[PDB]
C-alpha cells in the first residue's frame, strides 16, 4: 500500500482528533466524573465576515469548482477531437450477434445451404 | 448527510451549547472500568497531559494565519462595499434560482 | 429479454439528469450569502468549498456516465437494427 | 441510416457545449463586476435549452428502439456472391498465366 498512505496518514490523524472528540462528547453526556453548567457569554463581532468570507467561498471554492468543471470541459473537448467505427465495416461484411455480454460472429456456409454439422 | 444533518440539530431550535461551563469533578489517577466500559477500549490514566488534551481550544496556526490575512482582506475597502455587494449578489442569486426552479412545471 | 434492458436506459438516463439538475439546484441553494449565527465562519467556509468541489466532481461524473450511455446506444442500435443490415447486403 | 451515428455524435458535442457553458455562468457569478447580467440571463438560457434538448433525443431514441427490438440473431448474410466473385479471378489469373507462357516460347522461337 505504499501508494496512498498519505493521504491514509492525513485521514488516520482526522480519525484520531475525531475520536477525542467522541471523548470529549462521551465525557459531555456524563453528570459523573464532570458536571454540566450552563451560563452564557458574549462576542461581538469585528465584521460583517460570515458573507464576506462566503463571497470568497464563491470566490475561492467556485473558481475551483469552475476551474474543474472547465478542466473537465477541456478534457472532453480535446478527446472528442475509434472502436465503435471498426464494428460497421466487421457487420457490414460478416454476420455478427450479442449473447450474454460478448460479441460472436459466424463462419459456415450454414445460412446458405451447408449442413455439415 | 454528515455535515448538514450535524448543522441544522445544532444551529436551530436548540438550548444553547455555548452557554455550559466545563468543570470536571476529580481527577481519576487510576484505570476505572467506567473510561473502559464508557468510552470501548481508550483513555488511559486520567491525568494532567490529557486534562488539557480533553479541554484545548486553540486550534492550529495555519487557520490562525489564515485570520490573520482576514484582518487584512478586512483592510482594503469597506463599510461602503460589504453591505452593497451582499444585496447585489443576495438578489440575483435569488434570480436566479427563481427562474431556473420556475420553468419545470 | 429486451425490455428490462431498455427500461434499464430509461432508468440510468433519467436518474442522471435529475441527479445533474438536483446538484445545480443545491449548488444554488448554498449560494445566499447571510449572516452567520453559531457557526464559526472559517469551519463552514471549509467545508462549503470542500462540498461545492465534490458536486463539482458529481457533475463531472454525470457527464461521464452521459457519455458512456451515448456509447452503449450506438452499440445497441447498430447490431439489432433490421433495416440497416439489409441495406448494406443488397450493396 | 448514418444519419443516426452523426447525431449521436453530435449529442456527443452539446454533452460537453453544456458542460462548458455551465463552468462559464460559475465564473461570472464569482467576479464582483458582474455586469452582463443580460448575458447572465444568455447563459442562463444556454444550459436550460442544452439540457432540455439533449434529454430530449435521448428519449427520443430510447422510443425508436422500442419499436424495432426483437431479441432474435437475423440470420442473413452475403457468402454465395463472394464466393462466386472470387472463383471468377482466379479463372482470370490462370488465364493470365498460361498467355504468359505462350508469350515466351513464341518470343524464343522468333529470335534465330
Amino acid at each position: 500500500l505504499w501508494p496512498w498512505d498519505s493521504v491514509r496518514n492525513n485521514l488516520r490523524s482526522a480519525l484520531t482528533e475525531m475520536c477525542v472528540l467522541y471523548d470529549v462528547l462521551s465525557i459531555v453526556r456524563d453528570k459523573k466524573f464532570m458536571t454540566l453548567d450552563p451560563v452564557s457569554q458574549d462576542a461581538l463581532p469585528p465584521k460583517q465576515n460570515p458573507q464576506t468570507l462566503q463571497l470568497i467561498s464563491k470566490k475561492k471554492s467556485l473558481a475551483g469548482a469552475a476551474q474543474i468543471l472547465l478542466k473537465g470541459a477541456e478534457r472532453l473537448t480535446k478527446s472528442v477531437t475509434d472502436f465503435n467505427s471498426e464494428l460497421l465495416r466487421l457487420r457490414q461484411h460478416w454476420k455478427l450477434r450479442k449473447v450474454g455480454d460478448k460479441i460472436l460472429g459466424d463462419l459456415s456456409y450454414r445460412s446458405a445451404g451447408s449442413l455439415f454439422p | 448527510q454528515l455535515n448538514t444533518l450535524n448543522k441544522v440539530l445544532k444551529h436551530e431550535k436548540t438550548p444553547l451549547f455555548r452557554n455550559q461551563v466545563i468543570i470536571p469533578l476529580v481527577l481519576s489517577p487510576d484505570r476505572d472500568e467506567d473510561l473502559m466500559r464508557q468510552t470501548e477500549g481508550r483513555v488511559p490514566v486520567f491525568s494532567h497531559e490529557v486534562v488539557p488534551d480533553h479541554l484545548r481550544t486553540k486550534p492550529d496556526p495555519e487557520v490562525e494565519e489564515q485570520e490573520k490575512q482576514l484582518t487584512t482582506d478586512a483592510a482594503r475597502i469597506g463599510a461602503d462595499a460589504a453591505q452593497k455587494q451582499i444585496q447585489s449578489l443576495n438578489k440575483m442569486c435569488s434570480n436566479l434560482l427563481e427562474k431556473i426552479s420556475k420553468e419545470e412545471r | 429479454s429486451k425490455e428490462t434492458l431498455l427500461q434499464s436506459y430509461n432508468k440510468r438516463l433519467k436518474d442522471d439528469i435529475k441527479s445533474i439538475m438536483d446538484n445545480f439546484t443545491e449548488i444554488i441553494k448554498t449560494a445566499k450569502i447571510e449572516d452567520e449565527t453559531q457557526v464559526s465562519r472559517a469551519t463552514q467556509g471549509e467545508q462549503d468549498n470542500y462540498e461545492m468541489h465534490v458536486r463539482a466532481a458529481n457533475i463531472v461524473r454525470a457527464g461521464e456516465s452521459l457519455m458512456k450511455l451515448v456509447s452503449d446506444l450506438k452499440q445497441f442500435l447498430i447490431l439489432n437494427d433490421f433495416p440497416s443490415v439489409n441495406e448494406a447486403i443488397d450493396q | 441510416l448514418a444519419n443516426e451515428r452523426l447525431r449521436a455524435l453530435e449529442d456527443i458535442e452539446r454533452e460537453i457545449g453544456a458542460i462548458l457553458q455551465n463552468a462559464g455562468t460559475v465564473i461570472l457569478e464569482l467576479s464582483k463586476e458582474k455586469t452582463n447580467e443580460r448575458l447572465l440571463d444568455r447563459q442562463a438560457a444556454a444550459f436550460t435549452a442544452s439540457v432540455q434538448h439533449v434529454e430530449a433525443e435521448l428519449s427520443a431514441q430510447i422510443r425508436y428502439l422500442t419499436q424495432v427490438a426483437t431479441g432474435q440473431p437475423h440470420e442473413g448474410s452475403s457468402y454465395s456472391s463472394r464466393k462466386d466473385c472470387q472463383m471468377a479471378l482466379k479463372r482470370v489469373d490462370y488465364a493470365r498465366l498460361k498467355l504468359s507462357d505462350v508469350a515466351r516460347t513464341c518470343e524464343q522461337m522468333l529470335e534465330n
